[PDB]
């Protein structure tokens, strides 16, 4: 393949192979699930560790009091994108006394990702993101790919073997859609969904991370003993 | 600020006031040995003088290391004059006046140069900066001889220093000759 | 042979293969159509419902420039968004300089120059989108289509994407059967029908229809989405 | 290789310039320019029911007095048209009098030569024909190519079928320069194109640009039919 | 006024087939004499330049013009003539139109090919003053004008030109407090240049 | 200084005085104030002499390059525009007040330019410290249709009025005439009405009167 | 300086005096203060001559580029182009401009850009040092939908009074008429308007 | 544009710089230049590479009043470096009010040459210089500098097409107590013996000497005219 | 965007700069041009070829005035020569005349042109000029001069020379007819005879361009009044060429 050298080269069929390789980098990451109802939004993440003597890699990053995300793929790219999102939310608050909408943040991430796939000297990002938030329009969940595509969904999953969780979410859509005012039930639904992507491991207090945002709930992260009641 | 210099047949004698300007008790030396046979004395605005003198000394030492050779006093004076002329056009000019004493080994002769903050260089048998000239030039004009020895030059300098002390404490006296640079301790 | 590995390299026959590959990328997108009526323009687009988990009526595709220009595109969606952002900057600069909304042909020329500038160097990649845009200005209604090579033209009816052939045939029949022209609402209904017919090529996935229009007698010369009872009437007419 | 950028081949050639010359014939349209000793006339051969015909044109109005016709792809054509308009406006601002046709042609040719000499710039695959009635030289036709070469002409033709038109023009001039007649010159050029190519050009098959002493304009389809 | 800080005067006159340029020797700070051996006249081949004004600017311009004349000789393989050196001085001065050198340069020479004596003067921003009789500059410019308009004659032998220019210089310098601690005169012919030091009242 | 410009039936004539001073002291008794921008385009400048000379030289060099580039003779309007924009860029800090006249393929032209960049078009113009007397003469005697001889006489009379009545103007008169189909005619010292009379005696000193300390030979 | 522009039934008419002063001396008896920037868009200039001339040159250049790219600019567009230069450079320029234009749809239009760089659309505008003396008379005499002769008479009377009372204005009265029939120039000499 | 980069400043697996070696090979095909230093002067002799056209008004150049150079290689690159060296000498004179020592100027030129070898992406200068100068430190000095940026001091040196043969000839018949005339004879004999031509005529030679006196002061540089070269050839014994 | 910061002209392993050699080949494929130096002038000549019979060949001139006393001709690529002439005129004005008030001598202007041409063989992302130039001039202190400048920036002074397709034959002919005593008319006649051999088509005043550096021409100086003010460079009209034929 002579067309995969850089990001400014089309293939004869019209494919960008560096973007596809970044997507492949995503597909080898740990599974993360995002879910929402009319009042709350939830992220569930399965961590990974190098070995037993190692700690587990963090997967959930807080962007603002009403917004956060979980990552799958190359972690430093997630850090870069999260810092950019934090700066944008801070700018909105400082200049307009306004809470940045989730859709606008998705647009900003799409625009920032597009510029890295059209000019020489820069590679596309190597991470996929699930973004949850609560704003004046309610709860929102977004999925971001490094090709620049951003989609708004009721629920989704990314990473290795996420198809089972996605099928579970698609089957039980009408159930978790209407879990309003009961955050624990939504968290348990998300945990059950992420249980569908496990093959040779079980959820423990060391490898499970949860995040929640809602109508009266700021973006909060639970890990360790704080998730012991959801296992 | 007393900065004075007298060039006699085989050497150059420089004198600089050992006073500062407050409240403290020290013995300030306003000279920098640019090279084993070239000395520079300075006067002027505080801060600028030390910085300029150290800059010149560093550049001359760098040249001496690079070429393994000692610049003549004339070349040193020309370099200093160029630096001052550049400074006078800059955003923050140096308010420094200098006397440069040297003993050219090639020509085997002493040389004395006087440069002001503007960049005016003059080679003189004797020179001064500040108000030393106004109270010293009568004696220098009456008594100077180009063929004076080191002792006669020292005596004339002593008379000049006493005249300065009449209309005011102490001076530091440096001698540059074929053996290099030394400081007079009996003065 | 080796002339296809860099942008802005002429082939022996006088071709730029990277632009043709960008056209190939455009041909893999969804179907976008534009229709020019008696006093305005109508834009319609098909959105594939890949998963039922997508929130309906969200993920808007049709975009607005200034308050009178509508734009839709087929190909790599992020490239289309980049182009629309550039067009918004151009319109803002024109409005600031000359205190008047930018005429549609001028906007088309600015977009065309920007697209063309990306075929001049090998350090950049051509845009992989074909864009149908238009609106209303003091001279009337204008509809344009722009290709990855930077070439653009004005059209009575334009179509792009995977189902472009059937859409073009339907548009040609529509133009032939209505020499006088069409009204805005009739154009909305016809756009719904044509999008539904063009989707019949791809029956593997369900689709959602999105329609916008800019008319002098219906929107007072502004660009507005179709969301109310008119959208349902158009959908019923298309499915009939 | 030497065939990808603008560097010399071992034979002293520049392959990218030759390939741009090849690209100039992507559109199968011919254009003809003639002088009438008081005007200049250019005629082009514009050839889908969905298109708006009034928006299709390869004739540009660079300034009040200078007109341009392009042979080649329309994106590079519009690039060159915008550049020429900017150059003419800057010339008028800087020097206080209207830019002449030959000087504009020389400036565009210099830009083309820059493209042929710099690696990162590719040549534009277009041929540019500037027409005017200069206040110092009378009717004027000048032409520039992707190689950076420009010259003035008594008459000229561009396109794939340009040899026949050139031969017919040369025979007419040998019979006998310029045309001794703007409408008559337009009809002469239309008849020349018809004889050179064939068939009967309708009002939709051509576009006409006319440059008179203080103006350059383009005829509508109704005017072209009136000529017919 | 920077031009009246150091003092000094320069005169130039034309002879039959000869030229003469004279200067004072004083260098003082404000009213204290610093040096009586400060010459204001330099030569680059057979072209002579005398500069009055700030001593630093005089030295700087001398060094710069030596630089430029050496490079000109290297490139052209011939010495520069007074007429071209005048244009060079004018351009060098006008390149500092807003941060100007406070100088009073005067050019005197003999053209090698033609043999005609040439003389010119400049202001601080490079305006050229061409004269067939004389050029003056310095703090005693008015005194020099008065002496020259009375003593000068259109054609003088170098022996008479020496006396004329010397008397003009001495009598103009004796009426200027900032000028006069010695005086130098240059008499320039086609094939010989003579330099003479005059005796003066000093004070 | 006094500078004037006058149009006539087939061309334009400019004229100027020849005195340049630094305050009350005459620095140059015979100075050239008519500058050649191009062979048929001439400018007369007042104000700062160095500024006038340098600006005319620069604009002339640019005009020559432009004429070579365009293969056409220079036009007066081009020089006017270039001078105007250069002067406006410096916001009056370049002290040049110009009368620019010429003949080009479009005809004969006369313009005035001020140090701030403003330009004026007129049949007769005056500038300088003596411009009031010259303008008085011009308003007294200018006519709509003038021959070359009459225009030369009128311009010379205006310069003479400036010479007589204005302290900053005097010495000689320099003229330049440009006609549509002819070469430019530059008349240096067209009139010299200030010739110094003979002195009462000769002040040539006898040889040996000046005391000398030392003498030497200088190697050039 | 006394400049004005008046809209009337068939179009617009600009009028001005012709005196330029450098204090007490009249440096130019015959000045043209009516500057064309486009075929039927003109301006009256007051203030610093250099600033107004440079601004008019730049505006003419920009409008030529606009015409080559986009078509015939409107009077409002020309006023906006003037306004950008006046407002963004108001700390270095002194220019009071009256922009008058004609088009088939809007007929004649007048915009005023005083010092500072604000734009005001008016049925008629007056500016200059001599304007102050005719603020009343014009306000008492202006009508709308006047014929060409009435507009000429109104401008002539107003400018004659302004010339009479203002020492910085005088000379001849210049007028430019913009209508569908095109552009017309008119001039009136002191022996004509001083008898009014 | 990464494909078209030739990487002119990289090492080889053997630790060599390809461009420097290729420039040396290019120089090895240029006209021979020879410098000989005697106890009282320096002789520079270069062989042109010829027709019957203008010669009096390409290989010998003057840097200042005391330093001259002989060029082997590309003439225009050599002119660039010579202009830089002249400016450097004038700058040193301006700063220190003294003539620049030969070694300082040679080292500056060598550093300029080395910079192109280490950083940047430009080709090195294909020029070798033979410097002949005088200063108060060491007296008469002869140097050579190559595209590698190395400079060396020589009693007798040759650069060009026949460096090996010329150097072998110069190793013998050279003494530390030779005079200027003996040096001139030796240089002419070496040029005649190493010349690949029928005869060593005056129209294919350039000559220069640096000595004391000859209607000058301390040091005089003489660039021989063609007539002077012919007279010298007759006197030495070449008679060609 | 422009990442071509590296030289496109590099040394081959044999020590040859390939791009300069290819530019020389392009020059050698060009039409013939000649220069002949006389005791009282210099002649520069070239053939005028028309791309099309309908083209007004008068609008294109292969001989260009650089300064009133210096002109030039070329063999090779036309547009490169046009740009080089523009640059040479600008450098003549901005490097010499604005400093000394006089036009530069022929040799210094040739050196500046050579510097410009050399910079195109070492700077990054640039193709060398594919032309060879013959420059004829006169200056007060050196007389009349003729120079040849190559694509590599090497320049040489010539009594007579030729460049282009028929370079070798013309050089041999000029060598056989050099005597160090020619006048301007003799040089013009020799140039016409040498051009008649190398021209295959019609040989008249419309297919030849001739220029001369001779004596001052007060007629080509549109003003009078300054005794020290002449344009030695002169281009012969087609009628004069026909008369001399």
């Amino acid at each position: 393949n002579n067309y995969d050298g850089d990001t400014v080269t089309f293939s004869p069929t019209g494919r960008l192979f560096q973007v596809e390789y970044a997507l492949e980098a995503i597909k080898q990451g740990s599974v993360t699930v995002g879910l929402r109802s009319n009042t709350h939004a939830v992220l569930v993440a399965l961590k990974r560790n190098a070995d037993e003597l190692s700690s587990y890699q963090k997967k959930i990053i807080k962007c603002d009091e009403h917004m956060g995300l979980s990552l799958a793929g190359l972690a430093p790219d997630a850090r870069v994108l999260s810092n950019y999102l934090r700066q944008q939310c801070n700018y909105s608050s400082l200049v307009f006394n306004r809470k940045l909408a989730v859709e606008r943040a998705g647009h900003l991430l799409c625009d920032k990702a597009q510029k890295n796939t059209q000019s020489y000297g820069g590679r596309p990002y190597g991470v996929g993101l699930l973004i949850i938030g609560y704003d004046k329009s309610g709860a929102h969940l977004l999925e971001f790919q490094p090709s620049g595509n951003v989609t708004e969904l009721y629920g989704t999953a990314i990473g290795a073997r996420s198809q089972g969780a996605k099928t579970y979410l698609e089957r039980t859509l009408d159930t978790f859609i209407k879990i309003d005012g009961n955050p624990d039930e939504l968290i348990k639904a998300g945990v059950e969904a992420i249980s569908q992507s496990l093959r040779d491991e079980s959820l423990t207090v060391d490898n499970l991370s949860i995040a929640i945002v809602g109508k009266d709930t700021p973006f909060t992260i639970y890990d360790g003993e704080a998730v012991a009641k959801y296992i | 600020d007393i900065i004075l210099g007298i060039r006699v047949q085989d050497s150059v004698i420089l004198a600089s006031s050992k006073a500062v300007t407050g409240i403290s008790v020290d013995s300030d030396d306003k000279t920098r040995q640019l090279s084993p046979h070239t000395l520079m004395s300075f006067a002027g605005e505080a801060g600028d003088t030390v910085q300029f003198a150290e800059y010149i000394q560093a550049n001359i030492q760098l040249y001496s290391i690079r070429e393994d050779y000692e610049l003549s006093p004339q070349a040193v004076s020309s370099f200093v004059r160029q630096e001052l002329a550049k400074s006078i056009r800059s955003r923050r000019p140096y308010q420094v006046n200098v006397l440069i004493g040297g003993y050219d080994k090639k020509k085997n002769k002493p040389e004395l140069y006087q440069i002001d903050y503007l960049g005016t260089k003059v080679e003189l048998p004797y020179g001064a900066h500040g108000y030393s000239g106004f109270y010293t030039f009568f004696l220098l004009d009456h008594h100077y001889r180009p063929d004076m020895t080191t002792e006669e030059g020292l005596d004339l300098l002593k008379l000049c220093v006493q005249e300065l002390e009449k209309r005011m404490k102490g001076v530091i006296v440096k001698i540059v000759d074929k053996d290099g640079i030394r400081q007079v301790d009996d003065f | 042979t080796g002339y296809d590995l860099s942008n802005s390299v002429f082939s022996p026959d006088g071709r730029n293969f990277q632009v043709e590959y960008a056209v190939k990328a455009v041909e893999n997108g969804t179907t976008s159509i534009g229709i020019k009526c008696n006093d305005g323009v109508v834009f319609a687009v098909e959105k594939l419902i890949t998963s039922k988990l997508l929130v309906p009526q969200k993920n808007v595709k049709i975009q607005v420039v200034d308050r009178h220009i509508g734009c839709v595109y087929s190909g790599l969606i992020p490239d289309g968004r980049h182009l629309v952002n550039r067009g918004r900057e151009e319109a803002a600069s024109f409005k600031k300089l000359y205190k008047t909304p930018i005429p549609i042909p001028a906007f088309a020329d600015r977009l065309g120059q920007y697209v063309q500038a990306h075929t001049l160097y090998n350090s950049v990649r051509p845009f992989g989108v074909s864009t149908i845009f238009g609106g209303v200005d003091k001279n009337g209604a204008h509809l344009y289509m722009l290709e990855p090579s930077g070439s653009y033209w004005g059209y009575k009816g334009a179509a792009t994407g995977k189902g472009r052939q059937s859409a073009k045939a339907e548009l040609e029949k529509l133009v032939d059967h209505h020499p006088e022209g069409l009204s805005a609402r009739e154009a909305v209904k016809q756009a719904a029908k044509i999008i539904y017919l063009a989707h019949e090529d791809n029956k593997e996935k369900d689709f959602e229809l999105e329609i916008s229009w800019c008319s002098l007698s219906e929107t007072n010369g502004l660009h507005k989405f179709v969301k109310g009872d008119l959208l349902q009437e158009a959908i019923d007419f298309a499915q009939k | 290789y030497d065939r990808h950028i603008t560097i010399f081949s071992p034979e002293g050639r520049l392959y990218q310039v030759e390939y741009a010359f090849k690209a100039t014939n992507q559109t199968n349209i011919n254009s003809l320019a003639v002088r009438g000793k008081d005007c200049t006339v250019v005629i082009s051969q514009k050839k889908d029911k969905l298109l708006d015909p009034t928006t299709v044109s390869y004739i540009f109005c660079i300034s009040r007095t200078i007109g341009m016709v392009v042979n080649g792809p329309i994106p590079d054509a519009r690039n060159a048209a915008l550049r020429a308009k900017a150059e003419a406006a800057e010339f008028r601002y800087k020097y206080g009098y209207d830019m002449p046709c030959d000087v504009l042609a020389k400036r565009m040719a210099n830009l083309s030569q820059i493209y042929t000499q710099r690696a990162y710039m590719r040549p534009l695959g277009v041929i540019l024909t500037f027409v005017s009635v200069d206040e110092e030289l009378g009717p004027s036709i000048y032409k520039t190519d992707p190689a950076g070469y420009y010259v003035g002409y008594k008459a000229t033709a561009t396109g794939p079928k340009q040899q026949e038109i050139t031969t017919n023009l040369e025979n007419h001039f040998k019979k006998s320069d310029h045309i001794n007649e703007w409408e008559k010159v337009v009809e002469f050029a239309i008849t020349h194109m018809i004889d050179a190519l064939g068939t009967e050009f309708s009002k939709n098959d051509l576009e006409v640009g006319v440059a008179t002493k203080d103006k350059f304009f383009t005829l509508s389809a109704e005017n072209i039919e009136e000529r017919l | 006024d920077p031009s009246s800080i150091n003092g000094g005067i320069v005169v130039a006159m034309t002879g039959k087939d000869c030229v003469a340029i004279a200067c004072d020797l004083r260098l003082g700070s404000q009213s204290l004499g610093v040096s009586n051996k400060f010459e204001k006249i330099f030569h680059y081949g057979h072209v002579f330049l005398g500069i009055t004004g700030l001593a630093t600017d005089v030295t700087t311009l001398n060094e710069m013009f030596r630089y430029k004349t050496n490079l000109y000789k290297l490139k052209e393989e011939r010495a520069i003539e007074p007429e071209t050196f005048t244009q060079l001085v004018s351009s060098s001065l006008y390149e500092r139109r807003f941060g100007p050198y406070f100088v009073g340069p005067v050019v005197a020479g003999i053209n090698s090919k033609s043999g005609k004596p040439f003389i010119a003067g400049f202001d601080l921003i490079g305006c050229i003053d061409e004269a067939k009789d004389f050029i003056v500059s310095g703090t005693a410019s008015d005194q020099l004008f008065g002496m020259c308009e009375s003593l000068y004659e259109p054609n003088l032998e170098p022996e008479d030109l020496f006396e004329t220019i010397s008397q003009a210089l001495l009598n103009a310098a004796d009426r200027d407090a900032l000028s006069g601690w010695g005086a130098v005169v240059y008499i320039i012919k086609k094939d010989e240049v003579v330099k003479r030091y005059l005796k003066m009242r000093q004070d | 200084t006094t500078i004037v410009g006058v149009k006539f039936n087939n061309g334009v004539v400019i004229a100027a005085d020849t005195r340049s001073t630094q305050g009350p002291i005459v620095a140059d008794k015979n100075c050239a104030k008519l500058h050649r921008i191009s062979p048929k385009i001439w400018c007369a400048g007042a104000g700062t002499a160095a500024d006038t000379e340098a600006v005319t030289q620069l604009i002339g060099s640019n005009i020559e390059l432009h004429s070579l580039y365009t293969s056409r003779e220079p036009r007066v309007v081009s020089a006017l525009q270039m001078l105007k924009q250069h002067l406006f860029k410096y916001q009056g800090h370049i002290g040049a007040y110009l009368i620019v006249a010429g003949v080009d393929p479009t005809g004969s032209h006369l313009f005035s330019i001020h140090a701030h960049g403003s330009t004026d078009v007129g049949y007769y113009l005056s500038l300088g410290s003596g411009s009031l007397a010259a303008m008085a003469v011009l308003e007294s005697h200018w006519k709509q249709d003038l021959t070359k001889e009459e225009a030369i006489k009128l311009a010379s009379d205006a310069i003479q009025a400036g010479i007589w009545n204005d302290l900053g103007s005097g010495s000689n008169v320099d003229v330049c005439v440009m006609e549509i189909g002819k070469d430019a005619e530059y008349l240096r010292n067209y009139l010299t009405p200030n010739v110094r009379e003979e002195k009462q005696k000769s002040y040539k000193f006898p040889r040996g009167t000046t005391a000398v300390l030392k003498e030497s030979i200088v190697n050039i | 300086t006394s400049i004005m522009a008046v809209t009337f039934k068939d179009g617009v008419i600009l009028g001005a005096d012709s005196r330029t002063t450098t204090g007490a001396y009249i440096a130019n008896r015959v000045t043209d203060k009516l500057t064309r920037v486009h075929d039927k868009i003109w301006c009256c200039r007051s203030g610093s001559a250099a600033d107004t001339q440079a601004i008019a040159d730049i505006v003419q250049y920009h409008l030529e580029l606009y015409t080559s790219q986009y078509g015939t600019p409107s009077t409002e567009t020309a006023a906006s182009v003037f306004k950008e230069l006046c407002y963004e450079n108001k700390d270095n320029l002194t220019a009071g401009i009256i922009v008058a234009g004609y088009d088939d749809k809007n007929k004649g239009e007048v915009y005023t850009i005083p010092l500072g760089g604000s734009v005001h659309k008016l049925p008629y505008a007056i500016a200059g040092s001599g304007s102050t003396f005719i603020y009343g008379y014009c306000d008492k005499n202006f009508r709308e939908n006047m014929s060409k002769e009435e507009t000429v008479d109104f401008i002539k009377h107003s400018l004659s009074q302004a010339i009479k009372w203002d020492g910085s204005s005088g000379g001849v009265i210049r007028m430019v008429v913009l209508t569908a029939a095109g552009v017309e120039r008119l001039i009136f000499y002191p022996d004509e308007y001083e008898q009014l | 544009s990464r494909r078209y980069d030739s990487r002119t400043t990289i090492f080889s697996p053997e630790g060599r710089l390809y461009q420097v070696e290729y420039a040396l090979e290019s120089i090895s095909h240029a006209g021979t230049a020879i410098g000989i230093m005697a106890s009282d002067g320096i002789v520079l002799a270069a062989e042109r590479k010829s027709t019957l056209l203008e010669q009096d008004t390409e290989k010998l150049y003057k840097l200042n009043d005391k330093i001259a150079v002989a060029v082997a290689g590309l003439t225009a690159d050599a002119e660039i470096l010579i202009n830089t060296a002249r400016i450097h000498a004038q700058n040193y004179l301006k700063t220190y009010n003294e003539d620049i020592p030969v070694e300082i100027l040679v080292r500056r030129l060598s550093d300029i040459k080395q910079g192109y070898t280490q950083h940047g992406g430009l080709r090195p200068f294909g020029v070798s210089f033979i410097y002949a100068g005088y200063d108060d430190r060491y007296g008469y000095q002869l140097y050579t500098s190559n595209p590698s940026g190395n400079y060396t001091g020589w009693k007798a040196i040759s650069v060009g097409a026949n460096t090996s043969a010329a150097q072998t000839l110069l190793q013998m018949d050279y003494k530390d107590d030779m005079k200027v005339d003996d040096a001139i004879e030796l240089a002419l004999k070496t040029l005649s013996k190493t010349t690949d031509s029928s005869a060593l005529t005056y129209d294919r030679l350039e000559f220069a000497t640096i000595r004391k006196g000859a209607n000058d002061g301390e040091v005089y540089q003489k660039i021989f005219k063609p007539q002077e070269i012919k007279d010298i050839l007759v006197k030495t014994g070449i008679t060609k | 965007t422009d990442r071509y910061s590296f030289s496109l002209t590099t040394f081959s392993p044999s020590g040859k700069l390939g791009q300069i050699d290819y530019a020389l080949t392009a020059v050698k494929q060009g039409v013939t041009s000649l220069g002949i130096k006389a005791t009282n002038g210099v002649v520069i000549a070239t053939e005028k070829k028309s791309s099309s019979p309908l083209a007004m060949s008068e609008t294109l001139s292969k001989v260009s005035l650089l300064t009133p006393d210096i002109g030039a001709v070329y063999s090779g690529m036309g547009p490169d020569y046009r740009v080089l002439v523009d640059k040479s005129r600008k450098v003549a004005h901005t490097s010499y005349k604005r400093i000394y008030g006089e036009y530069p001598p022929t040799k210094l202007l040739v050196s500046e042109v050579a510097k410009i041409m050399q910079e195109a063989t070492q700077s990054g992302g640039v193709r060398p000029f594919g032309v060879s130039l013959l420059i004829a001039g006169h200056d007060e202190f050196n007389g009349f001069s003729l120079y040849q400048v190559d694509p590599s920036g090497s320049y040489f002074p010539w009594k007579a020379t030729a460049i282009g397709k028929g370079s070798v034959a013309a050089k041999t002919f000029l060598e056989k007819r050099w005597n160090d005593e020619l006048e301007l008319e003799d040089a013009i006649h020799i140039a016409l005879l040498t051009l008649k051999e190398s021209v295959e088509g019609e040989f008249n005043g419309d297919t030849i361009e001739l220029a001369i550096i001779g004596d001052e021409n007060p007629d080509l100086l549109g003003y009078t009044g300054i005794p020290t003010d002449g344009p030695r460079f002169r281009k012969l009209t087609s009628q004069e060429i026909n008369d001399r034929l």
